[PDB]
RNA sequence: GGUUGCGGCCAUAUCUACCAGAAAGCACCGUUUCCCGUCCGAUCAACUGUAGUUAAGCUGGUAAGAGCCUGACCGAGUAGUGUAGUGGGUGACCAUACGCGAAACUCAGGUGCUGCAAUCU
RNA sequence: GCUCAUGGAGAACAGAAAUCUCCAGUAGAACAAAAGGGUAAAAGCCCCCUUGAUUUUGAUUUUCAGUGUGAAUACAAACCA
RNA sequence: CGGGGUCGAAAUGACCUUGACCUAUUCUCAAACUUUAAAUAUGUAAGAAGUCCUUGUUACUUAAUUGAACGUGGACAUUUGA
RNA sequence: AGCGCCGUGGCGCAGUGGAAGCGCGCAGGGCUCAUAACCCUGAUGUCCUCGGAUCGAAACCGAGCGGCGCUACCA
């Protein structure tokens, strides 16, 4: 007793109800997936600049 | 059986081109890529490493990461009812820039030039683009340009 | 369901079974191999390959085939003998004369 | 005009296509190197057939490629055994040519019963300079049809040399 | 008949690139050499190109852009005579000298020469221009020989050693400088120094001088004119190395003329294209001659 | 402007048949002791730049040239296609309205440009 | 380092097909297989040396619930060719 | 140059015919052929999380106080970028 | 109609990618007054046809042709 195998009917109505929200883009994104060499240097550089700005205004 | 592979229904898509088989030219490699760069994606089937999926063929994305011979790209992808962020470690043979973004940057610096000139004279820049507005009146003459009366043509079989 | 009748081959013994047409039944990986013939000691067939003078092998199948082959070797005319390797239970099955390469 | 399009030889080559492999082929190689003073180069099959009784990569033949004064010396010895008489049928469509013969010992060889007898195929490649303009690695090029060589000029050269005639066709 | 290709063949034909039609490049190699780690975004990839004609040597420092390769330096056997060589402007020693010269030229224009002096006392050994401590790293350069056969005992590698002695960080290995015994993997620095200062050439000179004076006169004819010998050649090579380290600063010619004078004569002598109207005239004359029925 | 080297775009650059080529530069070319590779100093390595030739390569010009490229107020607003219609028709199909719009063909034109450096009467 | 299929023109035995030599040869071959893409100083043929078919665990893509499995991609720290 | 028919002794000698192959021409085609190539559908950008100038940081990168990433300070408004 | 098997000498039947086996039949010789049987000898197989892959097929995979077989139940 065969059946209805497949259909995409009504799926787009379902989606566009409350649908296709763009992903919330953020400042300062993930540094995962990024070259770890660059991650490491970026860490040390930020440590340096934080120290420098605090020493400029201590 | 049903066959759904990484390189399925891709024949004419990764068909290289006509009279452009063989290797790749060198600006593909001498070009530069930085974080925040927007890039197009067409795939070179002659380079079977670092390829994208056929979904990402002919698409557009942003860079997040850079390595020896490859580049990170972010894409948004419809999955059901949302756009998902998808990260690709692609090769520059498949990358190229977005001239739309290039022209946008040029428009930006020109807008800045206009703001500078209007700081110099206070002369009402009107920076924004505006559409092809509807056109204004005019007077067309007739000299050497008389109207030729036209009319339809009868039915000829033309065999 | 299938009635199957097959002869066990190293013995010559009939084997009748029956089982449904869709159930799995086992098969070995049998292969025959030709081998040359050398001076026959006691029952070990004195054979060899193109790259080996090996085969202190299957010990002389006692059949009329074995006896007729013994006589053919008594009158020479080297006989490329064929064997089979079903389940590592080797045995000689037939032979043919070197019509060339005398 | 003729500054340096004057003609010369590029190479002689000697081929021997033994029907099978074995000591006969080794002996043929011995013969060729005995003549040349330099070692020859063997030749393997291309595919398989029983009419000759052969297989793929079965060492059916041998040959050599030699040059220069030695090459032309061997050549004129071939010519004197060939009574300095040859064929336009033998000459090629380019000026290159050759001839296949028997009884190599005719070339003045101290025969040995071991080596036996072997027939041969001499072939001759003439040219003008620009050989490396085609046969080098850099700035490669296809020569001009003017500087090319042909059957007619080659046979004229070969006849006025030695005053040695050939057949009609 | 056979000397006529097809319209379809010539249509579907894909050209190679221009330099490949001309037989001058391997874009394989060019890619491998100029392509760069994209973390090093704009920092170029500096090739030391070397090339060998008949009667000349070229050594250049070259970079790569999108419009064309771009140059810093140059060096030429046909200007070595400033530094004191007259003959053998394509030999192993002249190659070494050119490499040394371009090295010192670059380090001159960039100030890396006082630091990374290079080498003056030469013996023929393998050692690279290892960096200074607490200072700028030496100039990293990569060899480009185009198509020439990497093979043991070549003037290209002679030039390479010249650069490395001149003070350039070129990466290499000692397994192709001549004297590199294959089975006993050791180089012979004394033989190498002999080839630097003209060992093999002096050996040829010596043997010809003892036996074959007719060839010693036929060639080395300039050496006959100049009264040269098997110590003078070493001494001039050494003094020329010193002069190279002294004043490598590329004094060019005077050119005797101007660009547009050269061009005036060349354009005068030049050919030119037969325009459309006179093409029509040409075919019409062909018609009136032959289609005019004689 | 010419030439050489490294080149970008990779046929307006290719292919074929011929014609010419000041200088310089390339190239052809001469040689085998030396490192080196070859059946072979032909290829490749090395030496001289001497012996000689611009014939070939190379550069350019010609061809109612093949090919390639561009454009058309050539074909063609055709074919196809989006949307609308209680439009027509038995139906296949079609026309109309608001819109987009090919390719082939036909004809005309063009036949490499150009960057860095060095060099040539 | 070489350039394939095929065709043409030659070379005794040798012929349609044996080996050698010249010209053209944009791929009409070959790449373990199915088919499809891709590839011409190569990814094909030959030659030389090797064992990165290695270790650490993570990230990513595809199928997808953004679970697994399988396969692949790009990196970091090592050891190697 | 496949088959042959003829002249004749035959002759890569001569002639005739016939399937091949070559040449350019012609008629018709392709969901699993294609140079070309739409319409419709589809991705991305249209700024403040931005642009410019200056100089701080780093064990990253550079031959290099060169570049990269993130920042200080300042400027760029009303049309803050269809 | 669907599915499966098989096509080998004149006949029958074997045959496993490097290349066809046997018997009976056939032919020749000899013995015999002649034919049989008998003894000595030899030969014969487009491996159903086309195509393919393979360096190469009877075999291995498609096309067709044929001789057969098996299926055919619940109504």
């Amino acid at each position: 007793a065969k059946s209805k195998n497949h259909t995409a009917h009504n799926q787009t109505r379902k989606a566009h109800r409350n649908g296709i929200k763009k992903p919330k883009t953020y400042k300062y994104p993930s540094l995962k997936g990024v070259d770890p060499k660059f991650r490491r240097n970026h860490k040390h550089a930020l440590h340096g600049t934080a120290k420098a700005l605090a020493a400029a205004k201590k | 059986g049903k066959s759904h592979g990484y390189r399925s229904r891709t024949r004419y898509m990764f068909q290289r081109d006509f009279r452009k088989h063989g290797a790749v030219h060198l600006s593909t490699y001498l070009k530069v890529y930085k974080v925040g760069d927007i890039v197009d994606i067409k795939a070179n089937g002659s380079i079977q490493k670092g390829m994208p999926h056929k979904f990402y063929q002919g698409k557009t994305g942003v860079v997040y990461n850079v390595t020896k011979s490859s580049v990170g790209v972010i894409i948004n992808k419809m999955v059901g009812n949302r756009y998902l962020e998808k990260r690709l470690n692609l090769r520059v043979e498949h990358i190229k820039h977005s001239k739309c973004r290039q022209e946008f940057l040029e428009r930006v610096k020109a807008n800045a030039a206009k703001r500078a000139e209007a700081k110099a004279q206070g002369v009402a820049v009107q920076l924004k683009r505006q559409p092809a507005q509807p056109r204004e009146s005019r007077i067309v003459s007739t000299e050497g340009n008389v109207p030729q009366t036209l009319a339809p043509v009868p039915y000829e079989t033309f065999i | 369901k299938v009635h199957l009748v097959a002869i066990d081959i190293f013995t010559g013994k009939k084997l009748e079974d029956l089982s449904p047409s869709t159930h799995n039944m086992e098969v070995p990986v049998v292969k025959r191999n030709e081998y040359q013939l050398l001076d026959i000691d006691d029952g070990f067939l004195s054979l060899m390959n193109m790259d080996g003078d090996t085969k202190d092998d299957v010990k002389a199948p006692e059949g009329e085939l074995g006896d007729s082959l013994q006589t053919a070797f008594d009158e020479g005319k080297d006989l490329m003998v064929t064997i089979i390797s079903a389940m590592g239970e080797e045995a000689a099955i037939s032979f043919k004369e070197a019509a060339r390469t005398d | 005009q003729n500054p340096m399009r004057d003609l010369k030889i590029e190479k002689l080559v000697l081929n021997i296509s033994v029907g099978e492999s074995g000591d006969r082929l080794t002996r043929a190689s011995k013969v060729l190197e005995q003549l040349s003073g330099q070692t020859p180069v063997q030749s393997k099959a291309r595919y398989t057939v029983r009419t000759f009784g052969i297989r793929r990569n079965e060492k059916i033949a041998v040959h050599v490629t030699v040059r220069g004064p030695k090459a032309e010396e061997i050549l004129e010895r071939g010519l004197k055994v060939k009574e300095y008489q040859l064929r336009d049928r033998n000459f090629s469509a380019t000026g290159n040519f050759g001839f296949g013969i028997d009884e190599h010992i005719d070339l003045g060889i101290k025969y040995d019963p071991s080596i036996g007898i072997f027939g041969m195929d001499f072939y001759v490649v003439m040219n003008r300079p620009g050989a490396r303009v085609t046969r080098r690695k850099r700035c490669k090029g296809t020569v001009g049809n003017s500087h090319k060589t042909t059957k007619e000029d080659t046979v004229s050269w070969f006849k006025q040399k030695y005053d040695a005639d050939v057949l009609d066709k | 008949q056979k000397d006529a290709k097809s319209s379809a063949y010539s249509s579907r034909f894909q050209t190679p690139f221009r330099r490949r039609r001309e037989g001058k490049t391997d874009y394989y190699q060019r890619k491998r050499l100029v392509t760069q780690h994209k973390a090093k975004y704009n920092t170029p990839k500096y090739r030391l190109v070397v090339r060998f004609t008949n009667k000349d040597i070229i050594c250049q420092i070259i970079s790569s852009t999108i419009t064309g390769d771009v140059v810093l330096a140059a060096a030429y056997s046909h200007e070595l005579p400033r530094y004191g060589i007259t003959h053998g402007l394509t030999n192993w020693a002249a190659a070494y000298a050119t490499g040394l010269l371009i090295a010192r030229r670059t380090l001159q224009k960039l100030g890396l020469d006082e630091t990374y002096k290079g080498v003056e006392e030469v013996e023929g050994e393998y050692e690279l221009t290892e960096a200074v401590e607490d200072g700028p790293r030496p100039f990293k350069v990569f060899l480009d020989i185009g198509l020439q056969r990497t093979t043991t005992g070549a003037r290209v590698f002679g030039a390479l050693k010249g650069a490395s002695d001149g003070g350039l960080y070129v990466p290499h290995s000692e397994n192709r400088f001549p004297g590199w015994d294959f089975e006993t993997e050791e180089i012979d620095p004394e033989l190498l120094r002999s080839y630097i200062f003209g060992g093999h050439v002096s050996q040829y000179m010596e043997e010809l001088a003892d036996d074959d004076e007719e060839r010693f006169s036929e060639l080395f004819k300039g050496y006959l004119a100049d009264d040269i010998d098997a110590d003078s050649l070493e001494d001039i090579y050494t003094s020329a190395h010193e002069a190279i380290r002294a004043d490598p600063a590329f004094k060019p010619t005077e050119k005797k003329f101007t660009k547009e004078q050269y061009a005036a004569e060349s354009k005068k002598y030049r050919q030119t294209k037969l325009s459309k109207e006179e093409r029509a005239a040409r075919v019409a004359a062909k018609i009136a001659a032959l289609a005019g029925q004689q």
